[PDB]
């Protein structure tokens, strides 16, 4: 079975950076390799065939080159929109097979997020369950730190974060933390307050609501 | 111009079977051959099968992961492909892709899976009292996926819809907020669009300050 290894498997570069990812064929495969590119939520898409044949619509900063066991796939500017993972894949003999892919990320200016939080609705306060949620919005880098308070209680072990993936425009990242709670828990404490620790902020930033308002 | 439809995926019991299509237009199909992959969620493409033209006897290879369980066949009148997936492992579990070796379909999720389909609730996440933010929480469905839109298509910028986190309940949930001009928040409507097809549900929420 043909090993497809690629390097790196994560990588962080600039915009407008030339941007190079190799992978290494255990056996040779002559020029029968492909170049796949998947955005964030999409199928994968055809870059490069043989080696180095550009599929149609492909922009032109997209390239490839190589035989026998090394191949390169190259962009030559790298935009804001190439934000990806890129896969690799042998196809000379069957089982055709993916190297493990690489993840491309950009780097940029630090931003700072901006901070909502939101109340359970009293919709779902009928059903017994509290959700209470805080947003992080347009953050960079993605590293974030997010604490939950309940009357000055740090909650912990009763919060789920999920992430965006990088923004195909300003290359900046999105959170949410929802923290949930039983609602008679909820109708038991006034203060709920999420504090967001982050780079691009110059001290911890706390946003809160009290239940009864 | 050239389209690959998938179809046929959903939520099946270990052990069980289904039967993916592939729906093929823009090309002289009889003269391609049809490819399958899949990729676990967070994990990496894995070629499943190719089968070949007429002209070749439509010969048939297979990932050595499927081969046995898994049959893949074409229809050149119909202009289709197909995977039929036999004695399906919870390993299986994954989006499923068509390919003609040049484009790719959308993907179709199979989970192989003995958790029953549930429907999720729609729960508002209503801005408060200049950028303004708001969104809807779906939250305690299975299986995956749900979309959400805002305004029936029509509202895109500022929208990020998080992906799903599988809760301790063993039931997923996600978010879907957008940000919007504090002016507008008494004056136009949002709406967000919820489809939970696995459980036949669809919501419309207006979401607004309380």
């Amino acid at each position: 079975d043909i090993q497809m290894t690629q390097s790196p498997s994560s990588l962080s570069a600039s915009v407008g950076d030339r941007v190079t990812i190799t992978c290494k064929a255990s056996q040779d495969v002559n020029t029968a390799v492909a170049w796949y590119q998947q955005k964030p939520g999409k199928a994968p898409k055809l870059l490069i065939y043989w080696a180095s044949t550009r599929h149609t619509g492909v922009p032109s900063r997209f390239s490839g080159s190589g035989s026998g066991t090394d191949f390169t796939f190259t962009i030559s500017s790298l935009q804001p929109e190439d934000i990806a993972t890129y896969y690799c894949l042998q196809y000379i003999n069957y089982p055709y097979t993916f190297g493990q892919g690489t993840k491309l990320e950009i780097k940029r200016t630090v931003a700072a997020p901006s901070v909502f939080i939101f109340p359970p609705s009293d919709e779902q306060l009928k059903s017994g369950t509290a959700s209470v949620v805080c947003l992080l919005n347009n953050f960079y880098p993605r590293e974030a730190k997010v604490q939950w308070k309940v009357d000055n209680a740090l909650q912990s072990g009763n919060s789920q974060e999920s992430v965006t993936e990088q923004d195909s425009k300003d290359s900046t990242y999105s959170l949410s933390s929802t923290l949930t709670l039983s609602k008679a828990d909820y109708e038991k404490h006034k203060v709920y307050a999420c504090e967001v620790t982050h780079q691009g902020l110059s001290s911890p930033v706390t946003k809160s609501f009290n239940r009864g308002e | 111009e050239v389209q690959l439809v998938e179809s046929g995926g959903g939520l099946v019991q270990p052990g069980g079977s289904l039967k993916l299509s592939c729906a093929a237009s823009g090309f002289t199909f009889s003269n391609y051959w049809m490819n399958w992959v899949r990729q676990a969620s967070g994990k990496g493409l894995e070629w499943v099968g190719e089968i070949r033209s007429k002209s070749n006897n439509y010969a048939t290879h297979y990932a050595e992961s499927v081969k046995g369980r898994f049959t893949i066949s074409r229809d050149d009148s119909k202009n289709t492909a197909y995977l039929q997936m036999n004695s399906l492992k919870t390993e299986d579990t994954a989006v499923y892709y068509c390919s003609n070796r040049y484009y790719w379909g959308q993907g179709t999720l199979v989970t192989v899976s003995s958790a029953s389909t549930k429907g999720p609730s729609v729960f508002p996440l209503a801005p408060s009292s200049g950028t303004a933010a708001l969104g809807c929480l779906v939250k305690d469905y299975f299986p995956e996926p749900v979309t959400v839109s805002w305004n029936s298509g029509a509202l895109t910028s500022g929208v990020h819809t998080f992906p799903a986190v599988l809760q301790s309940s063993g039931l997923y949930s996600l978010s879907s907020v957008v940000t919007v001009p504090s002016s507008s928040l008494g004056t136009q409507t949002y709406i967000c669009n919820v489809n939970h097809k696995p459980s036949n549900t669809k919501v419309d929420k207006k979401v607004e300050p309380k």
